């Protein structure tokens, strides 16, 4: 490889360090986190949008003095993304929303975007490229969600096998979405075991796996500390914050743990609990 | 010498003293202060219409950081370091080599616009009058990579104009 | 209700909810800081909690010259 | 497609809305706060661009970070940018605010600050002219000609 | 040879004054982190405060333990005031890595820091 | 000689040698130098223990009033034991006329904390403390002001260098500002410039 890719120094606003990473998304939650890490790291990563460029502009400063590099994509066309692929160290994949829209279902992004990014980037020669999933996302019932995630598994898997195909549980944070859910109730109790992983955690995982090498080819499965009831969880939640369809759903669904493939222990990172995090970040309460 | 003030006292004649009063009860030096406000209303403003009248200047203002060339030559510039070596931020970066011909030049001549306090030291200590401060002061720049200028940049904006560089020197190469 | 018994139970137990000390174990001449293992550090930490559990201020000399459980229960039953 | 000439006309006319007059707040420390009370003054205008300077941060538009900022000023400087409503924007004026400057090489001084707030409009000079700094706001407000929100949303 | 010192006599004052010092930060510590709506709990930052004691306990020299005391003093004043922000408290602490490690091989891998 | 050089009063200069003779002849018990320069500014160098008795005397006596203070630094000198010079700058409302109190002192061992005859030295003596770290004994308050609360380091030192050792930056990880080692985006040059050829020929030391 040339240079400028082998790292210098030490760590940190514009050492030059080893990777260079095209990420897809990033505009949303665990990959502004990312790029939050790997800044820390002191990494250039392009990133394309396709919203307005004030998201990307509050995003913007996380890197050093034109570290990171913003472009376009879109859903539809190879010849931006290969253009947004054309020089890339590593790429990651991260896209979802999750309710349908107009353009997009939850067929045909999880089916359809990795299908041809995936296409151009065997094309073009990637490496350690790393694709994000919901854990537990089965041919089974309950969710389009689930199960489009399942054939967009089957297709990393398949074409371009080596990949990292990752999968958190559902992640907590500063801007979760189920907890944020369990604060704009109303009500309804229900039972299900379950265990939550904060996000930072998970996204330090994911630094730590893509700038290390000979890790590569197995899937990954991140793994909560506590492991008990959803509505003991959601009394914790009312007792801590000091007040008395297809997301209930799919937090109902399904929460277990996969002897198969390995997870936080082949890594080296610390967990950090919920109770910890949660206190930490359940502010927002009467006074 | 000094003449200093509030050496008086109110005097006791009883003119002064009810014209004092009338000003307490009746409100007079205000309604003065607001005739003279008035006064100023009714002249006319002195604006400036931005976009289409611009504000004058002088022929030596230290705008563009603009580059100058030899009539029909080459560079001006020797890289001989001065404007380096004067730079009080350290903004130029000067790493020269020669060339195939044989007369000394550059590799790499980089202003930094976030460093440069625009004094004019460049411009005095240059002997041959390479660089010099520019004209127009438009710089605007929404990103942070795009303020850092090359030499090949200050080339193309040597060559976006000369003429009015020429003209502004021409007409005060005789003070400096 | 307050007799030297009664407050020796309480600092037994307060002793007892110390988590560094392994174990309790308790004397009239125990001497807690060289004979158990601990430290000026903790010394200073298990006076000034019998300070925030019953009472009195416990100034800075009184806190350095105790070193010891039982001659922390004379000196409290010396000053409450 | 009247749905999307809807959709076009209706974010033209909120996006002139939002550029039109974006009264900012001074913060302003060091002579760059100067300067632009000498954009304030009576020759370069404000009143003309709807421009009210205004010390109100609750209100803020848009905020022009001028002056030289320090290690000490930077977690208040942040903590006035973030009780702000989430439409804004951000002038950064001044050799010294954005990219450090003079005095770049010094400690207790934020190497500019990108470090701290995002930027979207940077004007350098010492001081920036305030016939520049007036061309800068110009600019700004041709960012806001340019920003397809309303766009994204429908086609989203 | 002729020096001032500052409080000290031997060390039995300067063992007082940091002890009294050291019991003035421990009815320091759950104040501040309840005023200033920290998020880290008592144990962990008690800890890093013996913890930070712990690493000068090398110093005999007792006009410098005087003028430990009295720095120690000063910023026990500005933290137990609202002169001190969030920033310097956190600032204090190492949440931001730095996970730099004294490893040989470690130091080999990212190299020239010998 | 005369056009376009300053010239002088050697009137003055003998006011002041007389001035600091007298000065010298009756505080015997702490005068090391009274030394006068070519344009008639006095300085007298002083043992740092006759810092109260020397001031109490200076601000009265109605023969040098000297009531107005002014600066206080203890100019960084190495190649010395004594490496700190404490600057009492002292000017008088009824004479006009500028002395420099120059004391002497080392890192560790404080002098006598002016403030007790000097209120303007209360700050002065607050700012010499955070930037050096020089003590003073039987102070009201010491602080650290005119610097970072959390940066230590007592910056204007010469073993301080030009760069700080931490520098801020934000970061969304841990949602605040965070202080890390110093990585400069550019080398901060140094020009040898202390160019040979000796340019001043009455200055010259005596090399061994
Ligand atoms: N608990 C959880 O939330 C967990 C989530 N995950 C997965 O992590 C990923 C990130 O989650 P999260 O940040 O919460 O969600 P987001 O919706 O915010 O992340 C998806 C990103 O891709 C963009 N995007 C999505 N759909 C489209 C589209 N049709 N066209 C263009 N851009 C699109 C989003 O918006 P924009 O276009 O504006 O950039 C955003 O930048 C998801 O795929 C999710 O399934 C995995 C495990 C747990
Ligand atoms: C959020 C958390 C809050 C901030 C956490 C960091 C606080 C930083 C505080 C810094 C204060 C210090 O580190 S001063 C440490 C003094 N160390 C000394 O060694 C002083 C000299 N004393 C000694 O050597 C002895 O007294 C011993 C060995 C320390 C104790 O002996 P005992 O046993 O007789
Ligand atoms: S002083 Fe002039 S000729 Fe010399 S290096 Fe600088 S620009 Fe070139
Ligand atoms: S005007 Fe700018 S480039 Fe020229 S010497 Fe000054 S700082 Fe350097
Ligand atoms: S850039 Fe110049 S005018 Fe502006 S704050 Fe800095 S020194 Fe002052």
């Amino acid at each position: 490889l040339h240079h400028a890719v082998i790292p210098h120094g030490k760590g940190g606003r514009s050492s030059v360090s080893g990777i260079v990473a095209t990420v897809f998304g990033a505009t949303g939650f665990l990959g502004r986190y990312l790029v939050n890490h790997l800044g820390r790291m002191g990494s250039q990563v392009i990133v394309p949008y396709r919203c307005e460029p004030y998201d990307t502009m509050h995003l913007r400063p996380m890197g050093d003095l034109g570290q990171i590099i913003f472009m376009d994509w879109n859903g539809r066309d190879k010849d931006s993304i290969r253009r947004a692929v054309e020089h890339s160290n590593v790429v990651i994949n991260l896209v979802g929303r999750e309710w349908e829209t107009k353009n997009f279902d939850f067929e045909d992004v999880f089916v359809k975007i990795p299908q041809a990014i995936a296409q151009v980037s065997k094309e073009a020669g990637v490496e350690k490229f790393i694709h994000i999933s919901h854990l537990n996302a089965d041919i089974k019932s309950s969710s389009k969600y689930l199960r489009n995630k399942a054939v967009g598994e089957k297709e990393v898997r398949e074409t371009f096998p080596e990949a990292t195909i990752i999968k958190p549980a559902d992640i907590f944070g500063r801007e979760d979405r189920f907890l944020n859910y369990f604060a704009n109730i109303r009500s309804l109790g229900k039972k299900t075991v379950k265990q939550p992983v904060y996000i930072v955690d998970v996204t330090k995982g994911i630094i730590n796996a893509i700038k290390d090498p000979d890790a590569r080819g197995k899937t990954f499965a991140f793994v909560g500390p506590n492991r008990y009831l959803l509505f003991d969880l959601v009394q914790y939640v009312f007792a801590v914050a000091h007040r008395p369809r297809d997301k209930v759903e799919r937090i109902h669904t399904t929460d277990r743990t996969l002897p198969h493939l390995p997870g936080l222990e082949d890594l080296g990172v610390q967990a950090t609990p919920l109770e910890l995090k949660a206190i930490e970040v359940l502010r927002r309460h009467r006074t | 010498t000094y003449k200093y003030v509030n050496l008086r006292e109110p005097s006791m004649d009883m003119k002064s003293v009810t014209d004092r009063a009338a000003q307490t009860l009746l409100w007079t030096e205000l309604i003065r202060g607001l005739g003279m406000t008035l006064s100023y209303l009714f002249r006319e403003p002195a604006t400036i219409n931005y976009p289409f009248e611009k504000g004058p200047l002088s022929p030596r203002f230290r705008g563009e950081h603009a580059l100058r060339r030899y009539p029909s030559g080459e560079e001006r510039c020797i890289a001989c370091k001065l404007c380096e070596a004067v730079c009080p931020a350290q903004a130029i970066t000067i790493e020269a080599e020669p060339r195939a011909d044989g007369s000394r030049r550059t590799t790499r001549y980089d202003i930094d616009m976030t460093k440069c306090i625009y004094c004019g030291f460049c411009q005095e200590a240059c002997p041959v009058d390479a660089i010099v401060e520019g004209p127009n002061f438009e710089f605007s720049t929404e990103t942070h990579e795009e303020l850092l200028y090359n030499k090949e940049k200050l080339l193309n904006n040597g060559d976006k104009w000369e003429a009015e560089i020429a003209a502004n020197i021409q007409a005060d190469y005789l003070y400096r | 209700p307050l007799t030297l018994e009664g407050i020796k139970d309480r600092v037994l137990y307060v002793l007892k909810l110390y988590d560094k000390i392994d174990p309790e174990k308790l004397s009239v001449n125990s001497h807690f800081m060289k004979d158990l293992g601990l430290d000026s550090l903790d010394q200073v930490e298990i006076i000034m909690a019998m300070e925030d559990e019953f009472g009195f201020e416990i100034p800075d000399i009184d806190a350095e010259k105790l070193m010891c459980p039982q001659e922390i229960v004379d000196y409290i039953a010396d000053k409450k | 497609s009247r749905g999307e000439y809807v959709v076009a006309k209706l974010d033209d006319l909120i996006n002139w809305a939002r550029r039109s007059s974006l009264w900012p707040m001074t913060f302003g420390l060091a002579c760059c706060a100067v300067e632009m009370m000498h954009m304030a003054a009576p020759r370069y205008d404000m009143d003309r661009f709807g421009v009210v300077f205004r010390a109100s941060p609750r209100q803020s538009d848009v905020m022009i970070v001028a002056g030289t900022l320090t290690n000490k000023m930077a977690p208040a400087l942040r903590k006035v940018y973030d009780q702000m409503p989430e439409p804004r924007y951000v002038v950064s004026m001044g050799s010294c605010a954005n990219g450090g400057g003079y005095y770049h090489y010094s400690y207790s001084v934020v190497r500019g600050c990108d470090r701290i707030v995002p930027v979207d409009i940077y004007v350098p000079g010492c001081p920036p002219t305030a016939e520049a700094l007036l061309y800068g706001i110009l600019q700004l407000q041709k960012k806001i000609k340019r920003e397809k929100r309303l766009r994204i949303w429908y086609r989203r | 040879t002729s020096v001032k010192p500052i409080f000290s006599r031997d060390m039995n004052e300067a063992k007082r004054r940091v002890r009294e010092l050291y019991r003035a930060w421990y009815r320091e510590v759950p104040n501040t982190v309840h005023l200033f709506q920290l998020d880290i709990s008592v144990k962990q930052g008690r800890d890093k405060v013996r913890e930070m004691f712990k690493k000068n306990a090398h110093v005999t020299d007792p006009r410098v333990v005087d003028l430990l005391v009295i720095k120690g003093k000063m910023e026990l004043e500005e933290t137990i005031n609202v002169w001190k922000q969030r920033t310097h408290v956190m600032r204090f602490f190492h949440e931001t890595e730095a996970p730099r490690p004294k490893d040989f091989l470690s130091k080999f891998y990212v190299g020239h820091d010998p | 000689t005369r056009p376009t050089v300053r010239p002088r009063n050697d009137v003055a200069h003998k006011q002041l040698s007389a001035f600091g003779e007298y000065v010298a002849e009756i505080l015997p018990k702490y005068v090391q130098q009274v030394q006068v320069s070519c344009f008639s500014e006095l300085e007298i160098c002083i043992h740092p223990d006759g810092v109260i008795p020397v001031l109490t005397f200076l601000r009265d006596h109605s023969n040098a009033q000297f009531k107005s203070l002014a600066d206080l630094t203890a100019v960084d000198i190495p190649t010395r034991q004594n490496r700190f010079e404490i600057v009492y700058n002292l000017l008088s409302l009824r004479f006009n006329s500028r002395i420099r109190v120059k004391t002497y002192t080392d890192e560790l061992t404080p002098v006598e904390s002016s403030v007790s005859v000097y209120k303007a030295a209360n700050w002065y003596e607050r700012e010499i403390w955070d930037m050096f770290g020089v003590f003073f004994a039987n102070h009201p308050d010491l602080r650290r002001i005119l610097t970072d609360y959390g940066f230590e380091g007592h910056p204007f030192r010469k073993d301080f260098p030009l760069s700080g050792y931490v520098e801020l930056r934000y970061d969304d990880e841990v949602k605040r500002v965070v202080a890390e080692p110093v990585e400069l985006a550019q080398e901060f040059r140094k020009f040898d410039l202390n160019s040979p050829w000796e340019a001043f020929p009455a200055y010259r030391q005596p090399p061994e």
